[PDB]
């Protein structure tokens, strides 16, 4: 699938995308992959640029209410439940999100994991890295989705 | 021979939260279990407050049946009447075991000796015998 | 108890016990009788404001013997002549029964010390016994009065409803 | 009942409805529905009898209705206030869809039943009835 | 099971008469009375010899631990 | 005699009938579950609980009062969810006196909830008197948050946030200190209105210091140009102030700003 | 909502907002016909579903993690600019076009009512959707 | 308007205002005497004249104006 | 009593104490009896400072919240109720209350008076003084406390 | 409604004021920043902002004048 | 012999509960055993009356009604 090997190639890549950091809306013209220079991306526009090196598109910023009515996405749970047995049942390149006002978003990687920025608030200078899901596991908020290429348009 | 002896013990009573302000607890509270084994009941005696920032309150009870079956075991009576929605639960932190059927028939012999050792005033059984014959008093 | 407090504190943690000082802090006092609604509340502000609770602000809230843990297991009686030789001590002159000043701060010391560091502690009983001791100089007719805080410390609707189902 | 708490010390029932007196019967037809009514009471509807109680007498059996058109029920116990049970079977019923009554068993000559049926005026049923 | 053998022997502690030994055999026989084949023994660590108490002397507090081997 | 042997109840003789079944009256009830993706509440008797049907949330439930509720002609739909509560006691009104069909017609609290969370002392008193009007007209609510909202007929009106932060006003100078600022400002312990009605501070549930703004800006104006200009009136939990204007198209930007030191 | 007069004599009371097309549930005087009296209004239950932003299907409210989203006085005014209350810190308000009033405490809310570079946008907050 | 308690203990509520001599509709508990409960308050045609400031006396709600 | 005699000693002293001024809440670190500097004491920390002379100590600032939960005092008369036919039953060292939301306290004297620091808001240069009942009985909002040493600890 | 004007029931001006504090916070310091909004019934704007424990202070006063 | 997914309810109050559903069909429902399954039995009966042989073990474990296999 796509999405499963997006996330494959993100993990692979991880230690050596060390030039992206962190901040809170981050959104730059210049491409971080493209760029040795260090560059301030938000987990969104991540997404956005992971997925527009392939054919796909999207849009930008792709903010939250990208995924309420463009259709790329169908929902697996939904918000206000949180069962820890079930998330072994997940797969890798399910969008993980975070926050009761859906602040944040992640990536679900196997070994029962994620991939996020994590850092304080104004502006942190800690780059993108992978974090256990046990101490995050509170934050969860049952929210998860998938995506869908062969039937869209 | 002398009756037999009402059983009574304490209950503990747990609420959900501290009472923000005082209650009164109906005289004639009627405490008991759910358990088909000891069906018997139990009631209080004098009149009882519950100050209000306490968590918990023990209060005495009585059986009212006269028998050995009041000496229920640890966690049986847990019901009780007239209990507002602040109650979270009813326990007894220990078995009763004070109940006592009719008095026994050695006993009694001995008491009757200890009368009869007592007739011959002006001796250590004669005093103890007279010392014995309160009810209230024991050993 | 400086130790348990502090522990209870850390069992709840100072997210939890902010939710609710006024009611958690009910929880305290009810677990433990000697200490009143307003020592439990300032100790659980300055937990949470500063984050932790030294000995200088336990004894600051309330004067107690934090470095004594001796009590925890065992503790003297109080056995007859241990009340009579204390109370000599702080009754060492007769000005204090002249003088009701001293006499308050010396009968709230001996009640303090009474209750808290022997086995047996009351209130009224002891009060009744101070009223006598200081009725009679320390000099009573009878010795009885030293051992008498020992010895005394250790429908309607029912009637309607029952003659309604005889008739 | 009024004033009975019925607590437990750090135990709950998961079901709704229990510490309580309530009792709910659920069924997806009369037949099922009005064997648990009957069987939750008629045991220990206890008598002096010298053989018995008072389902060794009545039969209450071969019980049916419209399975098909009606669907799972949640009928209450106490859905009519101190009533008594002929009250609550009277909604179980739902007249006049079906017809309840006590007659002698033919089947089963000296003893009686309790007879559970949908209405006779449909035509197959009609015809179903012994003709005198 | 611990706690009702907890309340028992606190019991038996109590409604003792004044002026007799603390027997240990009366004490074991009657928490064996409870129940002779679920309970098997019974054994004590520092009172095992019998205390003799004065005449002024009653047994009546005391403080029980469980500790099953 | 042997016709009379049908159902009956009570001393004198009456035909017991459906209209025994029908339900006269209003009859009281507990909150037990609520279905809160559609607000509809079940209700429990003292041995029966109305509603709870095979239908989880929708199909069937008791539906709850709402302040107001209406659609604008646009179409877009408006109203109100106000707040509902385990435990709590619900009068109800069965539909045509018919059994098995409640709605919910209002929520009525406990004595002991409605005296403490009342500060008016006053035992009693004709409402027109000038002094008692001073207690006695009050709209004091408070929130789910235990931060509460205080009007009253005289000019006092107090209101409360996360923390001890307050907003308060008043024109008496009687009653200045209560929204004074003289050295460190009021405390709010000092105001009356903070305490519950059994000699209890009404504590915040949340002790962490908020952060306030105030984010303006709209999407055109009658001169047809687009609207492109952003201001805030931000307030950090340190204490630090930005005002701000902003022009995000031109790229232009100016901040007063005050740190917390 | 409550209506009566000062002592000065001046009247005081409200006007609550009145829609046509809603139930409102009737009550007559006596059990006698044609003498209504209108005891409250409800609404339907797509209505009630489309106007609260709860995504729990149920729990008790005396659980922590259902107070956060079930304690939450949720109104919308006339305008479509709505207000918002929350047992926890949380507050929302709005106005004309996008603009809006916040505050919260907890850092993990902190995007809600934060101000840094333009500030969140209106579309970031979850009580902004239906 | 709202009653209840926090799962913390604190009570929290509402106590709407409260007027002498307003008319107020009641409903008895099981239509029992002897047991009324308010259910809600209404106001006078002439108080409720005065306290409104539309003017139109009539009219669909779906118009614009 | 305790609380009378000092309330007949802060009456003969009266005079001598005007060095004491009034502010809304001071809370000085020194004691004005102990100093000839003026300075400036509300009528609680004033009531604390009179208080401290003695063995007792209460405790600091002694704001409005002692009153609810220290026990050391019980209440004679309620709030909500204003009897002037009832006064003269007050006992002098009683402490009275003023203000709709317990803004200042007094201390009551006999012949019908009461002492306390009035003056305008923003720090008066005024002294502590006597005033006459009558023009400030409406102001009195009836809460009467009382002391009591004898039982406390 | 019947072309009447609503007065004010007290027409002596008020003082407002938008008092901020806390507590803690997730760093685990106490809170002792202390701001306000003061205005005053004479027309007076102050807007501070305060540290009580470390004795400092930063006003932005505004005369009646 | 149910469907997979069939029981959705508990029929009760379910007021902690959301919904209830089995994850696998139900295959121990079985009609009146027929005459070659009890001649079978019977066979394996009459050879197992030899122990301590796997023929008679096989009979041994079959008794209980519930094993099938």
């Amino acid at each position: 699938p796509l999405s499963t090997i997006l996330a494959l190639d993100l993990n692979d890549n991880l230690k050596s995308l060390s030039n992206i950091k962190y901040m809170f809306k981050g959104a730059p013209k210049e491409n971080p992959f493209g760029t040795d220079k260090d560059v301030y991306i938000d987990t969104y526009n991540l997404l956005y640029w992971l997925y527009l090196g392939e054919d796909e598109e999207l849009a930008y910023p792709m903010n939250i209410n990208y995924f309420f009515t463009e259709g790329r996405f169908f929902t697996i749970f939904g918000k206000g439940h949180k069962y820890k047995v079930d998330v072994s049942k997940f797969i890798v390149g399910d969008i993980l999100f975070f926050g009761r006002s859906d602040t944040n978003i992640g990536i679900y990687v196997g070994d029962g994991e994620f991939i996020s920025m994590m850092g304080k608030f104004p502006k942190d200078e800690t780059p993108i890295g992978k974090y256990k899901l046990d101490d995050y596991w509170n934050e969860f908020n049952g929210r998860v989705m998938r995506f869908d290429e062969e039937v869209y348009i | 021979k002398r009756q037999s002896k009402r059983a009574y013990g304490d209950v503990t009573i747990q609420f959900y939260q501290p009472l923000d302000m005082r209650m009164y607890i109906p005289a004639g509270t009627t405490f008991t279990s759910t358990r088909q084994e000891y069906p018997q009941q139990f009631e209080t005696l004098v009149d009882y407050y519950a100050e209000p920032d306490s968590t918990e309150i023990v209060v005495e009870v009585y059986c009212k049946e006269t028998g050995v079956a009041g000496n229920v075991p640890e966690g049986t009576i847990n019901t009780i009447a007239s209990g507002s929605s602040l109650i979270r639960s009813v326990n007894n932190e220990y078995s009763f075991n004070t109940g006592t059927k009719e008095e026994s028939q050695e006993d009694f012999k001995r008491r009757f000796h200890s009368f009869v050792e007592s007739r011959g005033r002006a001796t250590n059984k004669s005093v103890r015998y007279g010392a014995l014959q309160i009810p209230d008093v024991e050993g | 108890t400086y130790s348990k407090i502090m522990k209870d504190l850390s069992n709840y943690g100072r997210d939890n016990i902010s939710k609710g000082i006024d009611k958690y802090t009910s929880k305290l006092s009810s677990k433990y009788k000697n200490l009143k609604k307003a020592q439990a509340k300032k100790i659980i502000e300055k937990f949470v404001k500063e984050g932790k609770v030294t000995e200088k602000e336990y004894e600051k809230i309330t004067g107690n013997k934090v470095d004594d843990e001796l009590t925890s297991d065992n503790r003297p009686k109080l056995t007859k002549d241990k009340l009579k030789s204390i109370l000599k001590e702080k009754f060492k002159t007769q000005d204090d029964f002249n003088n009701s000043k001293k006499k308050k701060k010396a009968k709230t010391d001996a009640l303090k010390e009474l209750t808290t560091k022997y086995r047996f502690g009351n209130k009224t009983h002891a009060t009744t016994l101070l009223d006598e001791y200081i009725k009679y100089k320390g000099e009573p007719p009878n010795d009885e009065a030293f051992d008498k805080y020992l010895k005394a410390i250790e429908s309607p609707l029912v009637m309607f409803s029952r003659m309604l189902f005889n008739w | 009942i009024q004033e009975v708490q019925a607590v437990l010390p750090e135990v709950g029932w998961l079901i709704d409805g229990d510490g309580d007196n309530e009792v709910k019967f659920t069924g997806s037809s009369a037949h099922e529905v009005m064997t648990g009514i009957i069987r939750r009471f008629i045991p220990y509807m206890k008598y002096n009898y010298t053989e018995n109680t008072i389902d060794n007498y009545l039969d209450y059996d071969d019980l049916s209705s419209w399975d098909e058109f009606e669907k799972l029920t949640e009928v209450s116990a106490f859905t009519n206030f101190d009533g008594s049970l002929k009250q609550l079977m009277d909604m179980v019923t739902a007249r006049p869809f079906n017809e309840l009554f006590f007659k002698n068993s033919e089947k089963t000559p000296g003893k009686a039943q309790l007879v559970l049926r949908k209405t006779p005026f449909n035509p197959t049923e009609w015809r179903a009835l012994d003709m005198i | 099971l611990q706690k009702h053998i907890e309340s028992v022997i606190r019991s038996y502690l109590n409604n003792l008469k004044t002026s007799d030994d603390l027997i240990i055999t009366d004490l074991i026989q009657a928490i064996m009375n409870i129940d002779d084949v679920l309970i098997y023994d019974v054994s004590f660590d520092n009172l095992d010899e019998n205390i003799i108490v004065p005449p002024q002397g009653i047994i009546r507090a005391g403080e029980i631990k469980v500790e099953l081997k | 005699m042997v016709v009379r042997f049908q159902s009956s109840m009570g001393r004198s003789l009456k035909r017991v009938d459906s209209d025994d079944l029908n339900v006269k009256g209003l009859v009281l009830a507990t909150v037990s579950k609520i279905n809160y993706k559609y607000q509809s509440v079940e209700v429990k008797v003292n041995n029966l609980t109305l509603g709870s049907r095979i239908g989880d949330d929708g199909s069937l439930a008791v539906p709850y009062p709402k302040s107001f509720i209406g659609r604008t002609p646009e179409g877009s739909v408006f109203g109100t969810k106000p707040l509902i509560t385990e435990g709590s006691v619900v009068l109800i009104g069965f539909l045509n006196d018919d059994i098995n069909s409640p709605i919910i017609l209002s929520v009525y609290g406990d004595n002991e909830q409605n005296k403490m969370i009342n500060t008016n002392p006053l035992d009693g008193g004709k409402f027109d008197t000038e002094s008692v009007y001073k207690y006695s007209s009050s709209l004091y609510e408070i929130l789910p948050s235990l931060n509460y909202k205080y009007d009253d007929g005289e000019g006092t009106s107090i209101r409360t946030y996360n923390g001890k932060s307050f907003f308060s006003m008043t024109s008496g100078e009687e009653e200045k200190p209560q929204a004074t600022d003289f050295y460190t400002g009021t405390e709010y312990q000092d105001l009356f209105t903070s305490y519950y009605g059994n000699k209890t501070l009404i504590e915040p549930r949340i002790q962490k210091a908020p952060n306030m703004l105030f984010k303006h800006q709209g999407v055109f104006y009658d001169d047809g140009t687009p609207d492109n200009h952003i201001t805030t009136l931000f307030i950090s939990e340190r204490g630090d102030i930005r005002a701000s204007v902003l022009n995000t198209e031109t790229q232009k930007r100016t901040t007063q700003e005050m740190s917390s030191d």
